[PDB]
């Protein structure tokens, strides 16, 4: 913009999981990008370049981090998939906020489910917070702005 | 007759493959690769002189 916005003020909301204020707060969000797979072809007589063709649109997994929370609803949802193969996909909204705490821009993440859950190593000789990490697979996203 | 250095071989062609690789924009070829197989020929009067067959 004339002065572009910073990246440290944002909100993560879930649809299909009971809401709690402690499940909307995160330390970091990553994975909001996309790419197109292509193929190459050489045409006889054309020596200046090879041709390139698109094939598929590709998205990476969405990664969320925060300090450990013991009564999380999101984690209960993750456990049902992890332990029993019960899968029930959800939708999600990522919001980048302005100074009035209203959205500048949002991302609509469609049909997501859990593929990973972990907690970082313990160390008796270091002063650190216990950090939890969750990774989700999804089909695509759209943006609103 | 095929000659290169120490090599000297007489015979017949059996097989050939030619593959065309690069072209000018109007379709003129400028690069190609060829694989070849040659058989061996001996005339029958020379075979009995090389097999100097000798109780007879």
């Amino acid at each position: 913009t004339y002065y572009p916005p910073s990246s440290f003020h944002f909100l993560v909301e879930f649809t299909g999981i009971d809401a709690k204020n402690n499940d909307h707060e995160f330390q970091s969000v990553s994975g909001l990008s996309v790419d197109i797979d292509t193929e190459e072809f050489a045409e006889g007589g054309e020596n200046r370049f090879k041709h390139k063709f698109p094939v598929k649109t590709k998205y990476p997994n969405l990664v969320l981090k925060r300090g450990v929370l013991v009564d999380s609803k999101v984690i209960s949802w993750c456990r049902d998939a992890i332990e029993d193969f019960e899968f029930k996909p959800i939708d999600l909204t990522v919001k980048l906020l302005n100074e009035e705490h209203q959205p500048l821009m949002t991302w609509n993440v469609v049909h997501a489910y859990p593929v990973k859950w972990s907690v970082e190593d313990f160390n008796a000789q270091e002063s650190k917070m216990a950090i939890e990490s969750v990774e989700l697979s999804y089909n695509y996203f759209k943006t609103i702005v | 007759m095929i000659t290169w250095g120490s090599l000297l071989f007489k015979g017949y062609l059996k097989e050939m493959d030619i593959e065309y690789k690069l072209f000018r924009p109007d379709g003129t070829p400028i690069r190609a690769m060829a694989t070849t197989k040659i058989g061996e020929f001996v005339e029958e009067e020379l075979r009995t002189a090389q097999e100097n067959n000798q109780p007879d």
